[PDB]
């Protein structure tokens, strides 16, 4: 409820509103003005991205509290990263990540 | 100053709408979409419950929920691609050879 | 709380199975070898059994806020590991007939066994949900392993869509329970209630949606319709695993949840589970009556047998031997289903391709497979609850549990469903010995035959002499 | 923080209602992305900042991308279901709509009557979620890694082309 | 009048009812996934309504 916090909230709201309005108004002006007269490897890559992004979010949560988690948290994240790297090595070696076989 | 009942009711509304979409839609892709709506509503309910009690367990439940949602979405879309490649048809009623 | 070295030695089957998953994956990445990767998976599962011995040498304690290891956990972990080992043994000749990659099968079997172990040790809604999902997703892969075959792809799609819906139901019910009760541990689901206010509407509704998810997973009526389709369409070792390990692990975590939760002795939940048990017994036995397909028949059979187990669960808060009955019945059901689905797997192995039919054709099996016919008729007698078989010992335990708790409708349901089971089981067992007009050579097929023969001998011997099994299940006591 | 919650919840409800009754897959996925943005706004209104961040990052930013990838790869141009439009026929949707409405009334009746002092909205940071995640939920993290591994192996085995 | 055993017939009618009820219950196994989802949601409605009624 600080005045700095509410001022920054208002500034963020005005930033988003004015930015989206600027883009929309620029397209509106562009439209109104002026006269008139597949392979499955894409799925594989996107699916690998989704899986590795969820494992990335796990590491995202770990990274902000490494000191509070101590060495036992380091050991757990090391097991997590080793399993993730084993899966990555598996995908590379079986040709799943090889774009040109 | 938001009641827990309102967040839970919103999650129930989203769960019901996702289940309706899962039942009434004959396309397999829209069934998968309704499944995502259902599991996202469940994760929203867990977040509302955790934020009422002031505990981090609701967001951890959300994290496990979206890990399941990601993995089951990938599996379902792989099965959808296999069905389209085998039959050139996304009809969930046509894949019904096994019956009592 | 943290993880001590004592917590590490209690965690040993989970750690060994996870390390086996990593090692098998790295061996797959190094070179695609069927024999060595199957060997590594079965070595990891046997090492997990010996790890269960080492866990038994340690004490019973809570390894996490999430896990609790006791004799209950050791018993159901051992059941899951035995089912996984038998699935790998049955899977090798069937995969030898396969043409595509045949080691991701073993990776998925190991991950599903890891989920089974987690469900055996699950003391939390977190570990319950995660164990259910870790059972389910590798089974999505395994059920549609032969996706080029039409029936396997159809069973995969059905199981995937319905299990995603059931996991959504279970997760929403968990969220409602957590909304009512501020803790997610099993012991705390209903602690903040008193003076006869156990029937909180939100706690009951959350437990009902969890009942929807768990009753999908246990093939309980009215969440049972997927069972014959997924059982028939899946590969036969996958049918073995889905019949044994998934149901055993999920029903064990349902045991621990209803034993620990203070709302587990609610009258409304007891009546709803009694209705589901009655309907499951009657409906599964009635629906297996006119089945010419062996796998659909075993699916409806699983529906009825899980109804009997649910009857044993209903008396958990009234009698005392409910956990004992569930353990004995689950050991007997495990060995019976292992034998029956193993005969079905051995006669469907090697794989004949996605185009060729995979019909069992059990009529006249004795004239070319006499030992397999004897094993299958021992299983058919055991699943019928015939005395001299372990299935009768389980049925006797269920009947004693129901009689103690005065569950007369459930006892009559068991009697009626048992008579209907006698009809269709004896139909199969005597069709084994008739005459049919018309319609191996490696040690892994012989190993599968050894597995089903040892299952037959176990069923017969423990039906005649059930005292060692009763003594084993009695000392596998959970925390009171 | 109450106004934000109510408008975002209303936007989410309207968006999924337009998701389940739409015919074009890309339009349905777009309304689904809008619903996920609104639900992340609901998360931010309640103080679950990490949850809203992951809702945009992962759910609306990875999984919906996979859905859009699949839709543009299969090239749905009205394969006999757009021209049929069976889900908007009353005889098809009236049954499940009453069934879902009954389930909604039962669940909502269960929701009401529960004691409720209100959601405070105090922010639960990603710091505390990370502390819980690698503290009392270590096995959840490792077995969730194995779960995502299983999903990876299954989706590779099924979804590859050859 | 009794040459075709009447007591045997009135004791065999439970088998007839069993076959009829099994054939009737096998109509639910139509093999349609959308009906399976509908049946799960119907069972969810029934279980929730039973829990609210019984309390
Ligand atoms: C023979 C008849 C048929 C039996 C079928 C059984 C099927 C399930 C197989 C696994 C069952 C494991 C059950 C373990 C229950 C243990 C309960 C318990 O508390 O045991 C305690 C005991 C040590 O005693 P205590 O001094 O109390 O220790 C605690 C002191 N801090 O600790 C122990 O006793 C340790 C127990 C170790 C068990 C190791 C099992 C290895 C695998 C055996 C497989 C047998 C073959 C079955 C299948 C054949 C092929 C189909
Ligand atoms: C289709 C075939 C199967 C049919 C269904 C299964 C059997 C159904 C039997 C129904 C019994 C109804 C009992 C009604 C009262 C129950 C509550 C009660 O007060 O019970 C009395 C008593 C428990 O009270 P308590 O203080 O412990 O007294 C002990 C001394 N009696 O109770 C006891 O101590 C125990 C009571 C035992 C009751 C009888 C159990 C055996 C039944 C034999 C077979 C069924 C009847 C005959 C066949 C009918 C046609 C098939
Ligand atoms: C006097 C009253 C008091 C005493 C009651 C005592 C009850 C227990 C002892 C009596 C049990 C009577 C059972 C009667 C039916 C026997 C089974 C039978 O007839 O099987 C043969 C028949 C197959 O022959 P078919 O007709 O050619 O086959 C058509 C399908 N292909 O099979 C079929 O057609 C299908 C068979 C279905 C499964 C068997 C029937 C189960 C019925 C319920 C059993 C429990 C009954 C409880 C009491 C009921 C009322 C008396
Ligand atoms: C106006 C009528 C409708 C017009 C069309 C729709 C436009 C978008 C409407 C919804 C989004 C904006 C809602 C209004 C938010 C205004 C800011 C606000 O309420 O801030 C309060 C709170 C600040 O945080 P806190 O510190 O807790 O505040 C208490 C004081 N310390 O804030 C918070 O805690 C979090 C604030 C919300 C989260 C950020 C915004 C999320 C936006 C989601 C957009 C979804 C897609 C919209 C599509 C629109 C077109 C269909
Ligand atoms: C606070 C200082 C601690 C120093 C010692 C740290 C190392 C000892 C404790 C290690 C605990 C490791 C727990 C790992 C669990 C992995 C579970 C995997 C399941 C598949
Ligand atoms: C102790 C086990 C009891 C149940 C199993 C029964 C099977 C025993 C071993 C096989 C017996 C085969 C008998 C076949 C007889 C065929 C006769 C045909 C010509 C009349
Ligand atoms: C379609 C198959 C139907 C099978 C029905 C089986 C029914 C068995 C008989 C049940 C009898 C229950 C008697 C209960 C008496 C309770 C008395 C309580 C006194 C306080």
């Amino acid at each position: 409820t600080s005045t700095e916090v509410i001022a920054h909230h208002w500034a963020f709201a005005i930033f988003l509103i004015v930015a989206i309005g600027l883009c929309c108004l620029m397209l509106v002006g562009g439209w109104f003005l002026g006269g008139r007269a597949l392979s499955a490897k894409f799925y594989l890559v996107a699916m690998f991205f989704v899986i590795f992004d969820v494992e990335a979010l796990y590491l995202f949560a770990w990274s902000t509290s490494i000191r509070e988690s101590g060495w036992v948290g380091f050991v757990e994240a090391a097991i997590f990263i080793f399993v993730l790297l084993a899966g990555l090595v598996y995908l590379v070696r079986i040709g799943a990540l090889d774009w040109t076989p | 100053m938001i009641p827990l009942q309102h967040g839970l009711i919103l999650a129930a509304i989203l769960f019901v709408l996702g289940l309706t979409g899962l039942v009434i839609r004959r396309n397999l892709l829209f069934m998968l979409i309704g499944l995502e709506i259902m599991i996202n509503a469940s994760a929203l309910a867990f977040v509302v419950a955790g934020s009422y009690w002031g505990q981090t367990d609701g967001q951890v439940m959300y994290i496990l929920a979206i890990s399941l949602a990601a993995a089951e979405a990938s599996i379902g879309l792989a099965l959808l691609l296999q069905l389209h490649r085998r039959r050139q048809n996304l009809n969930i009623d046509s894949v019904s050879e096994m019956r009592g | 709380m943290t993880i001590t070295p004592q917590n590490l030695i209690a965690l040993l089957p989970l750690l060994i199975v996870g390390l086996t998953v990593v090692v098998v994956m790295l061996s797959i990445a190094w070179r695609r070898n069927h024999f060595l990767n199957a060997t590594l998976s079965v070595i990891g599962l046997n090492a997990a059994l010996v790890s269960l011995w080492f866990v038994g040498q340690a004490g019973a304690m809570d390894v996490t806020p999430l896990m609790r290891v006791d004799g209950f956990a050791m018993l159901y972990t051992g059941l899951v590991l035995l089912a996984s080992l038998a699935t790998c043994t049955f899977a090798y000749p069937w995969l030898e007939g396969y043409n595509d990659n045949k080691d991701e099968f073993y990776l998925l079997v190991l991950i599903a066994a890891l989920g089974g172990i987690l469900l055996a040790n699950a003391n939390h809604l977190a570990s319950l949900f995660l164990g259910i999902e870790l059972i389910s997703l590798p089974l999505f892969g395994l059920v549609g392993y032969a996706f080029r075959q039409k029936r396997s792809l159809e069973a995969s799609i059905k199981y995937t869509i319905l299990s995603a819906a059931a996991s959504s139901f279970l997760l929403f019910g968990m969220a409602l329970v957590y909304a009512q009760s501020g803790d997610l541990s099993f012991v705390a689901l209903g602690k903040n209630l008193g003076d006869g206010m156990l029937n909180e509407p939100l706690l009951l509704a959350g437990f009902g949606l969890m009942i929807v998810g768990l009753g999908f997973k246990l093939s309980l009526v009215p969440f049972h319709l997927w069972t014959p389709d997924v059982y028939q369409g899946a590969p036969a070792p996958v049918s073995t695993f889905l019949a044994t390990a998934s149901k055993i692990a999920i029903f064990g975590v349902v045991m621990r949840l209803f034993l620990y939760a203070p709302v587990g002795d609610s009258e409304a939940i007891r009546v709803v589970l009694a209705i589901i048990a009655f309907a499951s017994i009657i409906f599964g036995n009635l629906m297996a009556l006119s089945q010419t397909n062996i796998k659909r028949l075993l699916g409806y059979s699983s529906i009825s047998h899980l109804g009997y187990l649910l009857v044993a669960l209903i008396a958990l808060q009234t009698g005392e031997m409910s956990m004992e009955a569930v353990g004995v019945y689950l050991a007997g059901y495990l060995f019976s289903s292992l034998g029956a689905f193993g005969v079905v797997s051995l006669m469907s192995s090697p794989y004949r391709g996605p185009d060729a039919d995979s019909l069992f054709s059990y009529r006249g099996l004795f004239w070319h497979r006499p030992i397999l016919a004897a094993v299958m008729t021992v299983m058919m007698l055991s699943l019928a609850g015939i005395p001299m078989t372990l299935g009768f010992i389980g049925k006797f335990y269920v009947l004693a549990v129901g009689v103690q708790a005065h569950l007369w409708w459930l006892v009559g349901a068991v009697v009626v469903g048992s008579a209907i089971g006698l009809y269709y089981y004896l139909r199969v067992a005597v069709s084994l010995y008739l005459h049919a007009p018309e319609q191996p050579s490696n040690w892994q097929y012989s190993a599968g035959g050894i597995v089903v023969l040892i299952s037959a001998l176990l069923v017969l011997v423990l039906g005649v002499w059930p005292q060692p099994l009763i003594s084993i299940v009695r000392l596998a006591m959970p925390l009171m | 923080m109450e106004f934000a919650f109510y408008i975002c919840g209303l936007i989410a409800i309207l968006a999924t209602l337009r998701v389940i009754t739409h015919t074009n897959p890309v339009h349905a996925l777009l309304y689904l992305i809008i619903s996920l943005l609104a639900i992340s706004g609901v998360f931010f209104s309640l103080g679950a900042y990490f949850a809203g961040a992951l809702e945009i990052i992962v759910y609306a930013g990875a999984i919906m991308v996979l859905f859009v990838f699949v839709v543009m790869m299969l090239n749905l141009g009205g394969s006999e279901i757009e021209q049929e439009r069976q889900w908007l026929k009353p005889q098809v949707w009236i049954g499940p709509a009453i069934l879902s409405a009954i389930m909604l009334v039962v669940i909502v009746y269960a929701i009401l009557g529960v004691n409720d002092q209100g959601i405070d909205g105090t922010p639960i940071s990603a710091k505390a979620v990370g502390i819980t995640l690698f503290g009392p939920y270590v096995l959840a993290v490792e077995l969730a890694s194995m779960l995502l591994l299983a999903g990876l192996v299954v989706a590779f085995h099924v979804g590859r082309e050859e | 009048l009794l040459k075709r055993d009447p007591l045997n017939s009135m004791m065999n009618i439970p088998a007839v009812l069993s076959r009829f009820a099994g054939k009737g219950l096998l109509l639910s196994e139509n093999g349609y996934l959308r009906w399976y989802v509908a049946s799960m949601s119907i069972g969810a409605v029934v279980v929730l309504a039973l829990l609210m009624v019984l309390r």
